[PDB]
RNA sequence: GUCAUGGAGGUAGAGCACUGUUUGGACUAGGGGACCGAAUUCAGAUAAACUCCGAAUGCCAUGUACUUA
RNA sequence: UGGGGCGGUCGCCUCCUAAAGAGUAACGGAGGCGCCCAAAGGUUCCCUCAGAAUGGAUGGAAAUCAUUCGCAGAGUGUAAA
RNA sequence: CUGGUAGUUAUGGCGAGAAGGUCACACCCGUUCCCAUCCCGAACACGGUAGUUAAGCUUCUCUGCGCCAAUGGUAGUUGGGGGCUUCCCCCUGCGAGAGUAGGUCGCUGCCGGG
């Protein structure tokens, strides 16, 4: 169930952040609005 | 009274077959009538059964079973 | 038999909850507000010394003209702002007082803000 | 035979018996008591033997109060076991008695039978005692 | 034949600076679990409940209401 | 406000004369009606709770709030937070409207009522009245209603003791 | 090293205000056509893993005090 | 390793031993861990528990209501402090 | 005199009894508007003052509960010395807990009305 996941920026394509989720309660790819160091602004990140 | 969640509500007129006391009251059933009693609140009349002034303890079908004997 | 709740007691409880974060220092005094059924009051307070600096009220000599009970709040707010500004007070922290920042309190705060007071 | 119904912990330290008794050094319920003059451990079997020997003499007359109880427990090792490998299994229950404690009570009988019953009980205990009056 | 025999290494709690001792900003004054001592003036509480000075000064362990204590730092 | 008129016109100074209250506002006044259906039997049944919901909604006119379970006990096959019972709170004009519709219309059709014990109170100024079926109220008919649950109707009175609450209920209507 | 001043810390002792262990008396919920017996109270005990309290020492500092390396 | 073998243990967290700063051993006395949560995190606003008695009761020792008393006798994802 | 707002370990609290007022403060009336209920104008929010001191609030009296609290004595104990060493005794310094004499129905600061 519990697994490691990595978050990738939808514009740059850089895998910036890592985190974990529960695979049963969250079968879909999670999405979050984090801060992207390359662009130096906030973008949208998706699980790979 | 939050809008939408609540059902319908409106005062009506309650009448008994024994006392005929049209006593204005609120309810959720329209009873599908229109009476002019209590002018300004001409709410629909609601037919009813034995009331306060109809019951022995309160104040003071089976007909067929008298058709055969009598 | 039911014991009716005491509005002022719970109001003071909420005021004490608010006051845990708001402190009236000498450079940045505290703007306390009290609201009744008839009228509203305001006081500028410092906590390091425990003394008030400016005040205004609906029942004061000024602000004689009145309207619905939000215009009295605006008037008392602008009068207290003018009195504080005339004494050199510019930066304050708004002490809500355990009320909600919605009605009379909000109008008083905006009236104070539009004058020379950085709330 | 007095044994506690429950204990929070099975194994206990042995403790010490320094100083006078914390409390209970005056006779309260009855009119005659058996007061320890020195300190010792008292198992539950000794209490049972003393109580039996003291009640039989009065012929089920009067009342008797037991002022001590065996809260503590002690362990032991069998013959032929080396040292170590944990603590031993508990064996019995003891009541650490300090000096000055009054630990038996008599009421409802005259001078002579009470004194003789206390004397008979005092020979079953491993501690020097004396008989006191309220 | 023993089910016991295990423990956890000590965490060295207690007080690290004495009352009346001059203190440098940002230094730990008390390591502790929960809140046995509350943070007073010019002092804050860490993530794991340690108390650290925020400005240079002199340590003083005052008393709050009846059954609890606090520590403060006063500049020179 | 016909029942408001009946209460205010003659009940208030009758009470004032009877008990010689020092002021005008020691008079007990009806304050709250609370309804609890007690549908805890529906451990797994989902239509029973819902059916109680529309039953209460029709009888009162306000949306009933489902109540959760305070604790979790295996003796009655329940866990934490299970939806148990209903909750409706009338207040204001609904006091007198519901009291009218009950004591004058719905109550008299009960089978063999001959009064309730004056000691069947809480002893401190309130009253809980029980009904053994849902057909006593004229608004809910027989065809729609499937089962009957004996619910609880409470009377909240500002009376400082019990005797004046009892006599106040008598003066307004049935004890 | 001593003296004066300020602190953190709950051991010895003691105590029953919490948690365990526990004695005698009164009454009793509950079951019983009187008998066991939950909870309340009175009086009396007990505790390394109990605490409404709580020392002597030791410890950390301050001093401009007096000696000493 | 109170000779060695058989038995048990080997890393981390909490309490007692531990002698009122910190530290402190024994094949000494008791327990847990090798996770979980997309809200069980952040912020703003609001409020307060266990239990007992009385009445309706389908429904009893115990479900859901109403009043009174009630400083925590509850809760704090999980072992203890 | 009263309203608002702070400091101080309840000597400030709990409980009991009396008095007061529409100057203030509340109860109170209402839900058109802003706003709100896992339902309910109860609360919150808004608009008003016919009635009230019944309660909130203020003042006054007490020792019933609670709380604070000596002096003397005692346990314990650093240093030194003795015994018949489950432990005990003597000299000097420190010195409790419990119990009690006694104290308490608060004391202070600022602003606005009378
Ligand atoms: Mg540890
Ligand atoms: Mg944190
Ligand atoms: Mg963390
Ligand atoms: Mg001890
Ligand atoms: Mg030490
Ligand atoms: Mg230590
Ligand atoms: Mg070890
Ligand atoms: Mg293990
Ligand atoms: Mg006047
Ligand atoms: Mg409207
Ligand atoms: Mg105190
Ligand atoms: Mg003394
Ligand atoms: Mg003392
Ligand atoms: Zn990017």
């Amino acid at each position: 169930m519990r697994v490691n996941i990595t978050l990738e920026c939808t514009e740059c394509g850089d895998r910036n952040y890592i985190t974990t989720k529960n695979k049963r309660e969250n079968p879909e790819r999670i999405e979050l609005k984090k801060y992207c160091p390359r662009l130096r602004r906030v973008t949208l990140h998706r699980e790979t | 009274m939050k809008t939408g969640i609540h059902p319908e509500y409106r005062p009506v007129v309650f009448v008994d077959t024994s006392t005929d006391f049209k006593f204005l009251s609120g309810s959720t059933k329209s009873s599908s009538e229109t009476i002019k009693w209590e002018d300004g609140n001409e709410y629909p009349l609601l037919r009813v059964e034995i009331s306060s002034d109809s019951h022995p303890f309160y104040t003071g079908g089976r007909v067929d079973r008298f058709n055969k004997k009598y | 038999m039911i014991t009716k709740i005491d509005k002022n007691k719970v109001r003071k409880k909420r005021h004490a909850r608010v006051r845990s974060k708001i402190s009236g220092t000498e450079s940045r005094p505290r703007l306390n507000v009290f609201r009744s059924n008839k009228n509203i009051y305001a006081q500028v307070i410092d906590d390091v010394n425990g003394v008030t600096l400016a005040s205004a009220s609906n029942l004061d000599k000024d602000f004689g003209s009145a309207e619905s009970k939000v215009d009295a709040a605006s008037k008392v707010g602008e009068l207290v702002a003018k009195r504080a500004s005339e004494k050199g007070i510019t930066s304050v922290t708004f002490d809500r007082g355990g009320y909600l920042y919605h009605g009379r309190v909000k109008a008083l705060a905006e009236a104070a803000r539009e004058n020379g007071l950085e709330f | 035979m007095l044994v506690p119904k429950r204990v929070k912990y099975r194994r206990e330290f042995r403790g010490n018996m320094r100083g006078r008794a914390k409390g209970g050094t005056e006779v309260a319920f009855g009119e005659y008591g058996l007061q320890a003059v020195e300190a010792s451990w008292i198992t539950n079997r000794q209490i049972e033997a003393a109580r039996i020997a003291m009640t039989r003499y009065m012929k089920r007359g009067g009342k008797v109060w037991i002022k001590i109880f065996p809260h503590k427990s002690y362990t032991s090792k069998p013959i032929g076991v080396r040292m170590g490998k944990g603590k031993g299994a508990p064996e019995g229950w003891v009541s650490p008695v300090k000096r000055g404690k009054i630990m038996f009570e008599i009421a409802g009988v005259p001078e002579d039978v009470a004194r003789e019953a206390l004397r008979l009980a005092a020979h079953k205990l491993p501690v020097k005692t004396k008989i006191v009056k309220r | 034949s023993t089910s016991n025999g295990r423990d956890s290494e000590s965490k060295r709690l207690g007080a690290k600076r004495a009352d009346g001792q001059f203190v440098t900003g940002g230094s730990i004054l008390y390591r502790q679990r929960g809140t046995k001592i509350y943070p007073g003036t010019n002092v804050g509480r860490g993530g794991d409940d340690t108390l650290f000075a925020k400005t240079d000064g002199v340590v003083r362990f005052e008393r709050m209401g009846r059954d609890k204590k606090k520590v403060s730092v006063y500049p020179e | 406000n016909r029942l408001k008129d009946q209460y205010l016109k003659e009940i208030v100074p009758a009470l004032m004369s009877k008990f010689n209250y020092d002021s005008v506002m020691e008079v007990p006044k009806i304050d709250k009606i609370v309804i609890n259906t007690g549908v805890g039997d529906a451990t797994a049944n989902a239509k029973v709770l819902d059916s109680a919901v529309e039953e209460l909604a029709l009888i009162t006119g306000q949306k009933p709030v489902i109540t959760k379970a305070k604790n979790s006990i295996a003796g009655f096959r329940l866990r934490e937070g299970m939806p148990i019972g209903a909750k409706v709170t009338l207040r204001g004009e609904r006091m007198y409207d519901f009291l009218d519709k009950l004591v004058t219309v719905s109550l008299p059709r009960v089978r063999d009522f001959r009064g309730v014990s004056k000691k069947a109170f809480d002893g401190r100024g309130n009253y809980t009245l029980g009904v053994r079926e849902q057909l006593i109220f004229p608004e809910i008919d027989y065809d729609q209603v499937s089962k009957v649950r004996g619910m609880d109707v409470v009377i909240v009175t500002t009376a400082k003791s019990d005797e004046e609450s009892h006599e106040l209920l008598t003066q307004l209507g049935m004890p």
